[PDB]
């Protein structure tokens, strides 16, 4: 079971994570998610 | 420094205003539980980029609201 | 034009805009075309928003298809700076705090 | 003007064609001349050519749009048209808009 869809940012986003062993790593924010336009990457690890 | 049965609930708010990105976060020990939590500001970044879409990186469940 | 497509200051902005003439250093007899300004963009930029993407601009019903065409122009138009050019067209350096 | 197929070339210097209707200008000046296709490039700001040097001169800092369309059907005849003239020889380079 893996769900990782691209979701429209809209005005703003609230993210809540219930997790064990911190499987979720981070978030990517971009207009078109490609090299053509600048994108924001946040990766969280130990 | 890193932000870090399911015993962990991570609440994050992402806002882009005036080219400044706001992340508000609170971590709660645990369908979302019915409770009141106020999210403290974590960091503000001058990204200065248009954001129209977002994706989540996964190496449980997550909740997205607008 | 710059405000709409290059740099936009928020209406409630608090700070200082500092500008000095840079004709001596930023202009050459050969001319300086390194500096660029974006004449064409689909929508006005939000305050403190930077667009660096270079893509052909479609101003006509016919699709550019990633090639220059009638009503299709490169977004960035190079500035032309000459010592001969009179004040008001000379390069100016602006730092906004 | 854009809609018509003949006006293939619509080069604008220092102005945006998209905003031409939006922008408001005090006066518009139209100059009409016929040149060969090879020498069309000469009619540009800061461009040196025989036509540019001695016939029509554009200033280095020029705000406007140049419109060029092929006139083969209108200006070409089986006999040929010799009415059009160009100034091959001039003592000095023409000043802009002279
Ligand atoms: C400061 C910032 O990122 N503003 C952007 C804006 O440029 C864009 O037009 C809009 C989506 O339409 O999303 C927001």
């Amino acid at each position: 079971r893996f769900d990782n869809p691209v979701l429209p940012f809209n005005d703003g986003v609230y993210f809540a994570s219930i997790e064990k062993s911190n499987i979720i790593r981070g978030w990517i924010f971009g207009t078109t998610l490609d090299s053509k336009t600048q994108s924001l990457l946040i990766v969280n690890n130990a | 420094q890193p932000f870090l049965n399911f015993k962990n609930l991570r609440e994050f708010v992402f806002k882009n205003i005036d080219g400044y990105f706001k992340i508000y976060s609170k971590h709660t020990p645990i369908d979302l539980p019915q409770g009141f939590s106020a999210l403290e500001p974590l960091v503000d970044l001058p990204i200065g980029i248009n954001i129209t879409r977002f994706q989540t990186l996964l190496a449980a469940a997550y909740y997205v609201g607008y | 034009n710059i405000a709409d497509y290059n740099y936009k200051l928020p209406d409630d902005f608090t700070g200082c805009v500092i500008a000095w003439n840079s004709n001596k250093l930023d202009s050459k007899v050969s001319g300086n075309y390194n500096y660029l300004y974006r004449l064409f963009r689909k929508s006005n930029l939000k305050p403190f928003e930077r667009d660096i993407s270079t893509e052909i601009y479609q101003a006509g019903n016919k699709p550019c298809n990633g090639v220059a065409g009638f009503n299709c122009y490169f977004p960035l138009r190079s500035y032309s700076f000459r010592p001969t050019y009179g004040v008001g067209h000379q390069p100016y350096r602006v730092v906004v705090l | 003007l854009y809609n018509l197929a003949p006006f293939f070339t619509f080069k604008c210097y220092g102005v945006s064609p998209t905003k031409l209707n939006d922008l408001c200008f005090t006066n518009v000046y139209a100059d009409s001349f016929v040149i060969r296709g090879d020498e069309v490039r000469q009619i540009a700001p800061g461009q040196t050519g025989n036509i540019a040097d001695y016939n029509y001169k554009l200033p280095d800092d020029f705000t406007g749009c140049v419109i060029a369309w092929n006139s083969n059907k209108l200006d070409s005849k089986v006999s040929g048209n010799y009415n059009y003239l160009y100034r091959l020889f001039r003592k000095s380079n023409l000043k802009p808009f002279e």
